[PDB]
DNA sequence: AAACGCGGGGGACAGCGCGTACGTGCGTTTAAGCGGTGCTAGAGCTGTCTACGACCAATTGAGCGGCCTCGGCACCGGGATTCTCCA
DNA sequence: TGGAGAATCCCGGTGCCGAGGCCGCTCAATTGGTCGTAGACAGCTCTAGCACCGCTTAAACGCACGTACGCGCTGTCCCCCGCGTTTT
């Protein structure tokens, strides 16, 4: 009846009622306790606050108030977990990180 | 001896035994145990005790 | 001039200062044309496909040419060689 | 007297036969204490 | 044709985290690309647990031991708070 | 009635673009050797996902290619890649 | 010594050298360096928690008590060690 | 005609033998206390399938002798037959591992 | 009605409708269309066929009538297709193929 | 407790291909769990797809599009042909 | 850009040295593992049970597509800086 | 250890299109009642993991050592790139 939202009702901005409905709608069991679409939406409104926080890092970094997906690039790879837990996980223009082989490079 | 027969079944089971004498019946008891069916690999005992 | 040898490690920073395609495009373009076209013709080629794959090759292949030089300084070389890339590829599982 | 009561107030497996027949006789069958 | 856009809840995040930082729209393609495919990996592992237990329920323990299992370190440890948190606030409201 | 059909871009692709990207990979002295060693290797990588990807196409009963079906087709092959929806 | 024992080393280490010189023979081992014995220990080790702590965590998801090769199955196959004649 | 040999020959009929045959190549009590001891350390008092043991330890050892010819892949690669401990961890690294 | 197994329909031994079952069961889809478990179990018997074949070889070729998992190995992983598809199914008590490193051989 | 298993299936196929060699039931086991192995594989590709194009009706043609995909070399155009071989059967009766 | 060259000097490579290491043999145990117990534990099997979100009716505002900016950052002009190669 | 110069980093002026929000307008997300049923959870049993030692004995370990190979050191030649080229 009233359209309202469980992101507010667990403190975060996803919409944990989309995340029902494709919860039940994602067939993973028949009764859904949708308590699991907040367990689901939690992880993500933290890891969203995760991952934002050092692409805008990367980005002030590079002197830049816009995330842009070098920002991106250095935002997670430098992480040793997020590219860790992201080792075939890709960031499209997100380009290379400056690093020259050590007998390369002269000493 | 009784591991010495269990190592040992090869060849003084093949040699025939009319009265075997077996001491100390209370490691005897468990039937589930390596000892027990090896004395019917030992084939024959006429009289026993 | 010059020696064999030196300015290659500038490249090395620009290179991976920076964050684009070290590739040909018009080239790139016909190149998926070129191979989408050899399965099923008649594509009507989006440049969305045709981009996709881009980052998909170019930064496996500069990872695997770290790889080439770890098994050639592992083997003492800067003047790589496909033995160094090839057992590289057997120990990626490629080769 | 004390590992009597703390060691059963632990309650790994097998150990609670074990280790008040141990303590009885010596502590030094326990390697730590 | 209402799409669920991740573009504005994502921001919301960026405005509630990196409030100073934008983010370019090849960026935020990158996060909507990112969140229907992070809530189906989970989800895919998660009722293959839910056979696991061969059952035709599951609860927010289950997502915690799919945060359990996977997660690297303090992501899982944040994420058995935070995943249980917010359902600690969602058991709360 | 003109039949466009392109085949090996990938020289191309040039040397240079080697010579650009064997520095962006790390390489030093690159040896004549390795150059072409590079452009039949990444071939392989080339057909791979097509051969599937078109493979996506006709079951879908379409004659045009969406960069959709590379994405169906590099989460299949686990090169999941972001940008593109999802 | 005589009176008290003390004659433990390790179960990774209770992995013999002659064991590691086996498994170094199995694997293609002409010359071993004598650090190849204790380097191959720490990255068996290695390998051999992260399977068990899940498994764990499977064994507390499923409310079990008993690690089982099913488990094993459950971790391994997730973790890329599919083995079959387990399940 | 005693037959001392040098250091280096007889390894190879095993490297025969054990490719030949099928199995494992380590102290099972070793390796069984190395289970419950493991799975001890993240949490204590398991029911121990010995099934588990063995299902670890069909992918421990296969994948243990699996490093090894990367490590002697970089060894006779960097011109060695006699193996070190670079070898093993480029070979990891190659592999991703390390 | 009875138990008259849906295999005998296709020239199987995969019981079809056991296969159908198994298809309504998997939540694969709504509908599962009536040949997708002929398919699956025409594939099934083809693939039984394939690794069948391949391990009597092997079992026979080692002078027994019993195939076994080191069969099983011996087998499979001397397949180029098979192997390649299988890269990382391990067959217990499968061991390895007999075979040595080149300059390890003593000259 | 009659359960269905694929031991004398596998049997079957056996004594249909290999009769002059039995089996070890280990290699029975290994097989039994490969038998719900690809039985998974395939299906959860077959599922893949349905949901790739939004399908609810997979059908054998969708089977056929997983064998397509799926399989290397022959092995495809074998399961392409065999897998619709009993289908011919099938549909036939 | 590519593309074609082109000194050019040192990097690969050969190759020789050297010395030690790492197996090898064999002496020395030794803990491996086997049996063999004794038991009991939670697994396992049942035994009911209810609650739980299913599901669907109603609703409703969510939130996002289409509609309004204007400004973060790219581009470029000019200069300062800063690394490198031959004195 | 030093200047000449070539590359880089930085800083000033321009402007723009994309980032972000605005304006409906649902539609999906929710609330509201079931709905048996799913797993909730009680009982039961029995088993199956449980250590443990008797003991062997061969495996592991204890050590002599012998030399092999892996590196110590070199000259090279080569070889690949750098500077210059243009065209494509």
């Amino acid at each position: 009846a009233k359209a309202k939202t469980r992101s507010s009702r667990a403190g975060l901005q996803f919409p944990v009622g989309r995340v029902h409905r494709l919860l039940r709608k994602g067939n993973y069991a028949e009764r859904v306790g949708a308590g699991a679409p907040v367990y689901l939406a939690a992880v993500l409104e933290y890891l969203t606050a995760e991952i934002l926080e050092l692409a805008g890092n990367a980005a002030r970094d590079n002197k830049k108030t816009r995330i842009i997906p070098r920002h991106l690039q250095l935002a997670v790879r430098n992480d040793e977990e997020l590219n860790k837990l992201l080792g075939r996980v890709t960031i499209a223009q997100g380009g290379v990180l400056p690093n020259i082989q050590s007998v390369l490079l002269p000493k | 001896t009784f591991e010495y027969i269990i190592k040992e079944r090869a060849l003084l089971s093949k040699v025939k035994w009319v009265h075997m004498i077996i001491d100390e019946g209370h490691r005897m008891k468990n039937a589930q145990s390596k000892l027990s069916l090896t004395l019917n690999t030992h084939y024959h005992a006429d009289y026993r005790l | 001039r010059y020696r064999p040898g030196t300015v290659a490690l500038r490249e090395i920073r620009r290179y991976q200062k920076s964050t684009e395609l070290l590739i040909r495009k018009l080239p790139f373009q016909r190149l998926v044309r070129e191979i989408a076209q050899d399965f099923k013709t008649d594509l009507r080629f989006q440049s969305s496909a045709v981009m996709a794959l881009q980052e998909a090759s170019e930064a496996y292949l500069v990872g695997l040419f770290e790889d080439t030089n770890l098994c050639a300084i592992h083997a003492k070389r800067v003047t790589i060689m496909p033995k160094d890339i090839q057992l590289a590829r057997r120990i990626r599982g490629e080769r | 007297q004390i590992m009597y009561q703390q060691m059963l107030k632990y309650r790994g497996f097998n150990n609670q036969i074990m280790q008040l027949k141990k303590i009885c006789n010596h502590p030094f069958v326990f390697e730590e204490v | 044709t209402r799409k669920e856009s991740y573009a504005i809840y994502v921001y919301k995040v960026l405005k509630q985290v990196h409030p100073d930082t934008g983010i370019s729209s090849k960026a935020m393609s990158i996060m909507n690309s990112f969140v229907n495919d992070v809530f189906e990996r989970i989800a895919g592992e998660a009722s293959r647990l839910a056979h696991y237990n061969k059952r035709s329920t599951i609860t927010s323990r289950e997502i915690q031991t799919a945060v359990r299992l996977l997660l690297p370190g303090e992501l899982a440890k944040h994420a058995v708070s935070e995943g249980t948190k917010a359902v600690t606030k969602y058991t709360s409201a | 009635r003109h039949r466009k059909v392109l085949r090996d871009n990938i020289q191309g692709i040039t040397k240079p673009a080697i010579r650009r990207l064997a520095r962006r990979g790390g390489v030093k002295r690159i040896s004549g050797l390795i150059y072409e060693e590079t452009r039949g290797v990444l071939k392989v990588f080339l057909e791979n996902v097509i051969r599937d990807a078109v493979t996506y196409t006709e079951h879908a009963k379409r004659k045009t290619v969406t960069a959709m079906d590379v994405v169906y087709a590099l989460k299949r092959q686990g090169r999941t890649l972001y940008g593109f929806g999802g």
